[PDB]
């Protein structure tokens, strides 16, 4: 089922990016009328201003020219029980860097009860000129390579050793 | 529903007559749903007059024919719906009926007592 | 005494009383061949015509003094009596009592009583009898009164020793008759229970049916061995129940409470004014369809309340409130559940949901000790007990036979047209081998032609099957009628198989001719039984036939009582709870309609008794406890459990041993015909060799040292232990890397990359390891070794996955799917751990047998599944409403067309089929597997018994009596196939044992070297009595601590500690908690007191006795638990840690075992079993792990319908192992399978965008789901049977060997002084003729009394040249007589020889020429 994933944090300038925000309901079986607001603070400024609000399978996108187009909903489709509020940002420009508050507003619909939860997720986004390969990737690659090499070295060492040994042995008789 | 009453009850004029009625219903007695009606008919083919009814409490209709001589004398939670007729008079002779519903028990109970007044 | 027959006369009586007087004036056993009830000995021959059935003088001379007399039946039956005048009124000579005896001893009378009992049973079965049943019960009371009057008038009431009342069963008759009298003549009241007491009439069966008393006696005596194993089961259930009470106390009460209570309400003001389960829902969280709140938990790994709902502890336990851990009582009940594994899946998924998933460890321990160990101890002892009887009886039986022979022998010593032409033609035309092969292949073809049925059969196929069954009936009929006229009609009907065939062809012609539309199972299933004629040749199906024939044969009387029992309990249930249900149905089924399993009818009562017999008693018990109170219902259901399961188990073991008696029932000579099929086999082999030769004839007519150095090198580097250990390390790490591949893997976006690169490193290492082994062993040696093949295959799959990944051909369908085959990677570890290797090669050596006993099982279940398909074939298509899931009422929407019209005019209505139905022999096999495992059987049954037609809305119970089908199926399959299976398995696990030389199968070498010492520990008994130390006061202290008094007082103190530990309960007052804490304080200080006393006295030696070490461990653990829990309570907070620590106090409870020899020996057998169970547990953990990886891989994004909750969902190696442990005991696999079986998108949605992840599609693959689950069930079943065999072997072993050790040194010194008086030269050589006085000159225990030569020749003593013998061989030969055949014998033999060769090197004078026995054989 649903799995809370943290979004990526860097976007490659002049390309596209996908801001994940997954707010799984605690109990899958229940139902709700989720609707979300996304607000964002450009790195360097101090204010959280709304960019989009997505209720009832329509993305009312705010008039900020920092996002005139360039964004479309990649979140749950045609369900009105959203549970996946990720948006897609085609054409990541340098102004898309900063902080993103993904406000969810769930109305859990129950037996005789309408709870109205407000979950908030926040994301840090850096617009980079070129995709920096993640440190874990390169560290893991270097580790694998040095480990392979040292393992073959240890093996061939023990090999040459036991071979010299058994060779002295077979020439002894 | 099993309802236990005496088919005939013989009482001396002027004495107190307890009309016993208990009922074997397995379900617990919920006072918010339990129903009891006590009625009175002079004969099997005569009109019934309700004189006491339980609806979330006790309801005594104070029929003129009984004056204020009717009293409840039971305990519904203990499956007892008996009534008391104080200082019995000759005109009290007749048929008395204990009707009982104990939801969600499906079947309605009915007890019938023939009260006879002795000299 | 062949002429020992004199009418009992007054004169004889006179002599009797005279001899009594002679005995009484001066102040042997009854011969077991002249007792009453047996058969008359033959020495008497036949009875004179007049003397039979008349007072005869008592024949046993044992009673020759007492006033007793016999009367013999015309069937030569014996009946004791008492010659005292009956009731001081009726002399044995009064013609009244005379004819009384006359009528008592007969065969008309027993049949009379038995027929009356059967009619009375039939009348009991009715629940609401009509009016005339009053007169019928009058008649039955009359017959009982009359027969009891006959008996009491004949044999006297109690006025004599041999009399009515002394008969124990006659007490039951007396009770029956007096209760009938009362119930008829007093109108006591509350008759609902009095009426029940007349069911004891049905017990008089046991008195009347000839030969049941012995069977009930056998069962009663088979119980008396369940003395220890019931003490122990009560004790283990109690300890585990105190544990459960200490951990989960009040846990199953958490309920997801609301969070926005308005109107200033609170939890209490609500929990007071709240009664209806339609109102609880407004304030709690009830799942869409259910009748409880949603159990939640405060931890993070427990369940989860939906948002706006807090987890609070209030309300009413789950399941009508009956099952929980709030009180020790309910703890014991829930643990009886969890032991009998009876719907324990719900206790599992309820505690794990409330307490937390971490507590699965508790269940692992409970199911492995309590469920697995106890059921095996039971199955052990009864078996052993039962086996004992067989031996004895069979021994005794053959003994009597010998006597009969000798008895016989004593007597012998004392004596000292063209119609016939045609008939011959056809009898030759029925050519045994060829027409036999024809019949057999036609039988198999008819079966495989009926199996070609499915539900939506196009009419073409249907008429094909029609004419096919026509032609097959024709062929079978033709051949049977031919065989009939071939021989004499009499000769035809002589052989049983021909009666079978004739009956079947009769039925076939019946329903062909008459075209019975009302019944289908009348024919369409009975033509199937012909498949049994394969028993001719098949030597395994023949074993199933012999098992069944036993069940209705020799070992059939036992089966009878089972019927009786399953009847009696049945009608008991119908009389106690009968009216109670219909009266209280509104409580147990909100619709005010009887539940599916009531006891308001005799049929349903028998259903529920059968259900509780096959191991599903709990749901019906909750309903019955809700209606008829917790008082009667528990008594009834526990009585049913114990009695019925005991009888079923004795029956099962009886059939098992009687079939395994194949060694004892093998007395047949060479078969009159080996195999008529084999005749044709040989003949066609002859023909094929002939045609081979002819065709070959016609065809011929028509026409560098360094390399071996390197290999030795690699051999070294691959055998070198460091390399093996390193390889196992890499294997374990690769399996871990598999385990991390959850659904959350996308969240851990660093572990993902590390694991990817580590998979690369691992496949590289394993390729290098493969190459090393290659260069070392060589392809020839390598590919020979199977383990090497599994490694090769799995590393090749890894390699191809790697190359497909690096090339970039990922996501190309199969390759992606191929990644899931990566899950077979842990299996590479199977070859490194010798435990798993030895268990696996054991099971692989046992596969062949289960191939035959699975082929017979598959044929049998195919018979049952075609029988099924014929009855239930798309009659499951209900027209449910999906909103709630309630089958529409058959009053509307009768025929499917209406269901579709309703769909068109409305919504949420689906012409829905079951998922495991009988639509074709395929799904038939699956549903039969379910019904045979009782997991889902209930849904299959309900939807079947509602069947109406091919497509019609099923009515509520329109075909009720098809329950019978299931029960009969169950029995055979689940109680005969299994039986048959078990048979060969033990035989197999015996043969393999004999194959290895009595060795234990499931143990390594090292485990066995441990095992031998663990056996040494058992029955050591060299124990030194500790010496009384030197101090005045220490004096009295030791004097105290050694008497039995002090120890028994400590034991009773421990028992009181138990009873003060269990008296706690959920919600108890604060005051009671404080006083229990103080009582526990006093118990702690007192146990520490006794420990300090033992220390003061025994000093160091305290730490000698292991049990004292356990005592010290417990007392330290206990005072720790006290102080530490105090510190928790005061300093820290977390209650979970607190309770799990306080749990440590139960050590003192455990300390009880010391006293019971009986409890100890059992669990000592356990601790000597633990090695084998560890290897099997390792293997089972590999299999569970491998299946868990597949679970996470392909069953992760399945829908969540039933058994796949938010929890328990194959979404993590934690939850996946939860579910796999659930279905390891076969529990609940129906539910886990149900959502996987959705494929098409009215049940699933194959474009379901899983948020966060990217794996579209939320419905699993059925063709892999059923494979997964069936394979895991079968593997679990095999591994569990291995476990059962291990423990039963250990139990059979501990009991057989009992041993002590004698040892004395002074015996050697007396042997030396007696040596000098006969050997003055100290030559160590004595004469054999002089040894006759030597051996009679020793002192005890070495003394042997004359005549000594009788035993000296049997000792096998060697003799050196000159009729002379050494000193050592005599000294050891005498040593072996006193010490015995112990392991120290051959060890002591070595040391005495090695010390002698070092002192006397002259071996030339030691060479023996013969022995004591071989020389005497030369003399004789
Ligand atoms: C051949 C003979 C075979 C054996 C036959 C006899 C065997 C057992 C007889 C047991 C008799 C039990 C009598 C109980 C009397 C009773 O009515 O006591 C009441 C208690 C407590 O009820 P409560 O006040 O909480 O009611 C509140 C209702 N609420 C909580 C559900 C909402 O009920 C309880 O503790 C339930 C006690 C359950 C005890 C376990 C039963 C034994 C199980 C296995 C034994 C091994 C076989
Ligand atoms: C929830 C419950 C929480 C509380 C539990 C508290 C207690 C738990 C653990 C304490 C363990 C303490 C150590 C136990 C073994 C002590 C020991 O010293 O055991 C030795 C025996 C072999 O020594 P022996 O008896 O031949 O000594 C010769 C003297 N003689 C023959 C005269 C008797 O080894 C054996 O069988 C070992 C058998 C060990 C079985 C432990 C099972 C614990 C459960
Ligand atoms: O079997 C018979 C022999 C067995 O040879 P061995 O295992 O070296 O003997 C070890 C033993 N201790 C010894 O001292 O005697 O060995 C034999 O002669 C039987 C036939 C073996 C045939 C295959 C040998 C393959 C050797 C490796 C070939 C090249 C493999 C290349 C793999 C890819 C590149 C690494
Ligand atoms: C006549 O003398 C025979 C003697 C050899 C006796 O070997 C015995 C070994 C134990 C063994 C295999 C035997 C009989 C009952 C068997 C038990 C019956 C129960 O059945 C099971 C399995 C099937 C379940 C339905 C019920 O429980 C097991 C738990 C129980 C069982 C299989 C445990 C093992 C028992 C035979 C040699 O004498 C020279
Ligand atoms: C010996 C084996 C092979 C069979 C044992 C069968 C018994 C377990 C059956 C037969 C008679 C049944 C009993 C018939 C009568 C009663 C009395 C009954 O109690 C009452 O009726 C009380 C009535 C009242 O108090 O007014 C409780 C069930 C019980 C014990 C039944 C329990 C189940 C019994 C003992
Ligand atoms: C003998 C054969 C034995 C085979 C044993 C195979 C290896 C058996 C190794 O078992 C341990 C793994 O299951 C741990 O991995 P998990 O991913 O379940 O736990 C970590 C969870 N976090 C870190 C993601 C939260
Ligand atoms: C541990 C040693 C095992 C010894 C015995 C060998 O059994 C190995 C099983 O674990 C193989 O797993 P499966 O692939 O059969 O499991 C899932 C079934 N399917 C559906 C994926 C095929
Ligand atoms: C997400 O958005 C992109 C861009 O519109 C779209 O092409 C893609 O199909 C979407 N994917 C999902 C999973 O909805
Ligand atoms: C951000 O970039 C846009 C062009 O994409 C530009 O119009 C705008 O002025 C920039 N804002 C700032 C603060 O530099």
């Amino acid at each position: 089922g649903c799995v809370e994933v943290d979004s990526e944090t860097e976007a490659v300038y002049g390309m596209t990016f996908k801001i994940l925000c997954i707010s799984c309901k605690r109990r899958s079986e229940t139902n709700a009328e989720t609707f979300t607001e996304w607000t964002f603070r450009q790195k360097g400024t101090e204010e959280f201003v709304k960019i989009l609000r997505y209720e009832n399978e329509v993305l009312q996108l705010e008039e900020d020219e920092r996002f005139e187009g360039r964004v479309v909903w990649n979140g749950s489709r045609g369900t009105k029980d959203l549970q996946d509020l990720s948006i897609f940002i085609t054409n990541v420009t340098y102004n898309h860097s900063g902080d993103y508050e993904c406000h969810v507003y769930r109305l859990l619909f129950f037996e005789n009860y309408e709870h109205n939860t407000s979950v908030v997720k926040k994301i840090h986004i850096e617009v980079v000129d070129k995709a920096n390969r993640d440190m874990a990737s390169i560290v893991s690659e270097i580790m694998m390579y040095v480990l392979i090499v040292v393992l073959t070295i240890w093996l061939v060492a023990e090999m040459i050793y036991c071979y010299k040994k058994i060779a002295a042995a077979t020439e002894t008789a | 529903m099993e309802v236990t009453v005496p088919a005939t009850l013989n009482v001396l004029n002027g004495s107190d007559a307890r009309l016993p009625c208990t009922f074997n219903s397995c379900y617990t007695v919920n006072h918010k749903q339990f129903s009891l009606n006590w009625t009175y008919q002079e004969c099997n083919n005569c009109s019934e007059e309700m004189f006491l009814q339980f609806r979330m409490k006790i309801i005594n209709l104070k029929l003129e024919r009984f004056q204020d001589r009717v009293e409840f004398s039971g305990n519904p939670s203990k499956y007892d719906v008996s009534v008391m007729l104080r200082n019995v008079q000759p005109e009290d002779e007749g048929i008395y009926n204990c009707y009982i519903m104990n939801p969600p028990d499906r079947h309605r109970g009915h007890g019938k007592i023939h009260l006879q007044v002795l000299m | 005494g062949p002429q020992s027959f004199v009418h009992f006369t007054k004169q004889s009586l006179a002599l009797i009383e005279q001899r009594i007087a002679e005995r009484k004036s001066k102040e042997p056993k009854p011969s077991s061949d002249l007792e009453a009830g047996k058969q008359l000995p033959f020495i008497y021959g036949d009875i004179p015509p007049g003397m039979v059935s008349e007072p005869l003088e008592d024949l046993d001379p044992y009673y020759a003094d007492k006033k007793t007399f016999i009367v013999l039946n015309k069937g030569k039956t014996i009946f004791r009596f008492n010659a005292t005048p009956a009731l001081y009124m009726l002399s044995p000579f009064s013609p009244l009592r005379r004819i009384s005896i006359k009528i008592l001893v007969h065969s008309l009378f027993s049949m009379l009583i038995m027929c009356t009992i059967l009619t009375n049973c039939i009348f009991m079965t009715m629940n609401n009898p009509p009016d005339w049943t009053k007169n019928v019960e009058y008649t039955f009371t009359g017959i009982y009164t009359f027969e009891s009057l006959v008996k009491i008038l004949a044999r006297g009431f109690c006025v004599g020793e041999f009399t009515f009342l002394r008969d124990p069963w006659n007490w039951l008759d007396f009770v029956v008759i007096v209760f009938a009298y009362l119930t008829e003549f007093v109108n006591l009241g509350n008759v609902s229970a009095l009426r029940t007491f007349r069911v004891l009439r049905a017990l008089k069966t046991i008195s009347v049916i000839p030969g049941l008393k012995t069977i009930v006696g056998a069962l009663i005596q088979s119980v008396k061995k369940l003395s220890d194993v019931m003490i122990l089961t009560v004790f283990c259930l109690s300890v585990f129940a105190l544990i459960g009470l200490q951990l989960f106390m009040g846990n199953l009460k958490h309920k997801c409470f609301r969070n926005s209570l308005e109107n200033n309400e609170t939890l209490e003001s609500i929990m007071n004014t709240l009664e209806s389960e339609e109102d609880f829902r407004k304030y709690f969280y009830y799942l869409e369809g259910s009748k409880d709140a949603l159990l939640c938990g405060f931890s993070t790994d427990s369940g989860q309340c939906p948002e706006g709902y807090t987890c609070v502890k209030i309300g009413r336990n789950p399941d009508y409130g009956y099952t929980s851990f709030d009180t020790f009582s309910w703890a014991f009940l829930a643990l009886f559940r969890l032991m009998t594994q009876d719907y324990w899946e719900n206790l599992y998924q309820q505690t794990l949901r409330a307490a937390g998933k971490t507590y699965m460890i508790f269940f692992v321990v409970v199911i492995f000790l309590g469920s697995f160990y106890l059921i095996n101890l039971i199955l052990a002892v009864v078996a052993m007990a039962y086996k004992e009887q067989n031996q004895a009886n069979i021994e005794e039986a053959k003994q009597k036979e010998l006597e009969f022979q000798q008895m016989l022998d004593r007597l012998k010593k004392e004596q000292e047209p063209y119609w016939i032409k045609f008939k011959k033609c056809i009898y030759f035309i029925v050519m045994d081998p060829f027409v036999d092969l024809a019949i057999t292949i036609c039988i198999v073809l008819n079966t495989l032609f009926m199996a070609m049925e499915h539900h939506p059969m196009t009419e073409e196929f249907k008429n094909v099957l029609a004419i096919g069954n026509l032609v097959f009936t024709g062929i079978f009929a033709a051949e049977m009628v031919l065989k009939l006229i071939a021989m004499d009609p009499y000769e035809y009907f002589q052989v049983g198989w021909n009666i079978f065939d004739s009956l079947i062809v009769t039925l076939s012609l019946v329903e062909l001719f008459l075209a019975d539309v009302e019944g289908l199972s009348v024919l369409r299933s009975f033509r199937l039984l012909r498949v049994f004629k394969l028993a001719k040749s098949w030597p395994t199906l023949n074993m199933l036939i012999k098992i069944i024939g036993n069940s209705v044969g020799a070992l059939g009387n036992l089966t009878l009582v089972l019927a009786i029992i399953v009847f009696i309990f049945a009608v008991v249930g119908m009389q106690l709870f009968g009216k109670s249900y219909k009266e209280c149905v509104c409580k147990i089924n909100d619709d005010c309609t009887l539940p599916r399993w009531h006891m308001n009818d005799f049929f349903h009562s028998f259903l529920i008794v059968f259900r509780v017999l096959c191991g599903e008693w709990i749901e019906t018990m909750w309903d019955c406890m809700e209606v008829a109170g917790q008082a009667m219902c528990l008594i009834v259901y526990m009585m049913v459990m114990v009695i019925g399961n005991l009888v079923v188990l004795n029956l099962f073991l009886a059939l098992l041993l009687s079939s395994f008696s194949s060694d004892n029932l093998t007395a047949i000579e060479e078969d009159p015909d080996a195999n008529n099929l084999q005749i044709a086999v040989t003949r066609i082999k002859k023909g094929i060799n002939y045609v081979k030769q002819t065709l070959r004839e016609f065809i011929l007519k028509a026409f560098g040292k360094i390399w071996w150095n390197i290999r030795k090198t690699c051999y070294k580097i691959v055998e070198h232990s460091w390399f093996e250990s390193f390889i196992v390390l890499m294997i374990l790490l690769s399996s871990g890397a598999l385990a991390f591949e959850d659904i959350y893997i996308e969240r851990k976006k660093t572990i993902k990359i590390i694991l990817e690169y580590a998979d690369k490193i691992f496949t590289y290492i394993f390729i290098l390891e493969m190459l090393l082994k290659w260069i070392a062993y060589g392809y020839k040696t390598y590919f020979t070794n199977a383990w090497c093949w599994l490694d090769f295959l799995i590393v090749d799959v890894s390699l191809v996955t790697l190359v497909a990944n690096t090339l970039g051909y990922s996501d190309l369908g199969p390759i992606k799917s191929l990644r899931t085959l990566r899950a077979l990677r842990p299996l590479r570890a199977l070859s490194r751990f010798e435990g798993m290797r030895v268990v696996v090669n054991a099971l692989i050596g046992a596969i062949p047998s289960i191939m035959n006993v699975l082929l017979v099982c598959l044929i049998f279940w195919l018979i049952f599944s075609i029988m099924g398909v014929n009855l239930f074939a798309g009659k499951f298509y209900e027209c449910i409403n999906t909103t709630d899931g309630s089958r529409f009422p058959a009053s509307q929407v009768p025929n499917r067309s209406e269901c579709f019209a309703l769909m068109n005019v409305s919504q949420n209505v689906r012409w829905k089929n079951l998922k495991v139905n009988f639509d074709n022999v395929g799904l038939g096999y699956l549903s039969l597997l379910q019904v045979a495992t009782f997991k889902g059987w209930t849904i299959i049954m309900y939807a079947a018994v509602d069947s109406v037609n091919v497509d019609k809305q099923p009515k509520y119970e329109y075909s009720l009596y098809m329950y019978i089908y299931f029960v009969v199926f169950i029995i055979f399959g689940s109680f005969f196939t299994l039986n048959l299976f078990i048979g060969v398995i033990i035989d197999n696990f015996n043969q393999q044992k004999k194959k290895l030389g009595g060795q234990d199968i499931f143990m390594t070498e090292e485990q066995k070297k441990y095992y031998n010492a663990m056996k040494k520990l058992g029955s050591k008994k060299p124990q030194k009595p500790i010496p009384r130390p030197g101090n005045k006061i220490q004096g009295c202290i030791f004097d105290l601590v050694t008497n039995q008094a002090f120890d028994i007082s400590i034991m009773v103190l421990i028992c009181l500690n138990m009873v003060t530990m269990m008296v706690e309960k959920e919600g108890q007052s604060q005051h009671m908690t404080e006083v229990l804490y103080w009582i526990n304080v006093v118990f702690i200080i007192l146990f520490t007191g006794e420990c300090v006393l033992k220390l003061i006295s025994l000093r160091h030696y305290y730490f000698t006795v292991g049990w004292n070490i356990f005592d010290f461990v417990v007392v330290i653990i206990s005072i720790v638990g006290m102080f530490l829990a105090d510190l928790i309570e005061t300093y820290f907070v977390s209650p979970t840690l607190f309770r799990v620590i306080r749990l440590a106090r139960i050590g003192r409870i455990l300390r009880l075992v010391k006293g019971a020899k009986g409890i100890r020996t059992l669990l000592f057998a356990l601790m000597m079993s633990l090695p084998a169970l560890f290897n099997i547990g390792l293997l089972l953990f590999l299999v569970m792990f491998i299946y868990a990886i597949f679970g996470m891989s392909n069953f992760a994004y399945v829908k969540k319908e039933d058994g796949i909750n938010d929890m328990f969902n194959f979404e993590t190696f934690g939850n996946s192992m939860i579910c796999l442990f659930q279905i390891t005991t076969s529990a609940g696999w129906d539910g886990l399978l149900a959502p996987i079986l959705n494929s098409k998108p009215p049940d699933c949605d194959p474009k379901k965008v899983h948020p966060g992840s990217s794996v579209e599609g939320d419905c699993g693959n059925p063709s892999v789901g059923i494979f997964y689950f069936v394979s895991y069930i079968i593997i679990s079943f095999l591994v569990v049977v291995n476990m059962y065999i291990a423990v039963i072997l250990e139990n059979f072993s501990v009991a057989t060997e009992e041993s002590t050790e004698p040892l004395s040194e002074d015996d050697f010194e007396m042997f030396y002084e007696v040596w000098e008086k006969f050997d003055p030269d100290a030559t160590q050589f004595i004469e054999f003729s002089k040894l006759s006085d030597f051996a009679a000159a020793l002192d005890p225990p070495l003394l042997i009394a004359k005549p000594n030569k009788v035993q000296l020749i049997a000792m096998d003593l060697p003799m050196v040249s000159g009729d002379r013998i050494h000193c050592l061989d005599i000294l050891f030969a005498f040593t072996k007589r006193v010490l015995g055949e112990s392991g120290e014998m051959d060890s002591l033999r070595s040391q005495m020889e090695e010390r002698f060769m070092s002192a006397n090197p002259s071996k030339v004078s030691y060479e023996p020429i013969t022995t004591t026995l071989k020389r005497k054989q030369e003399d004789v």
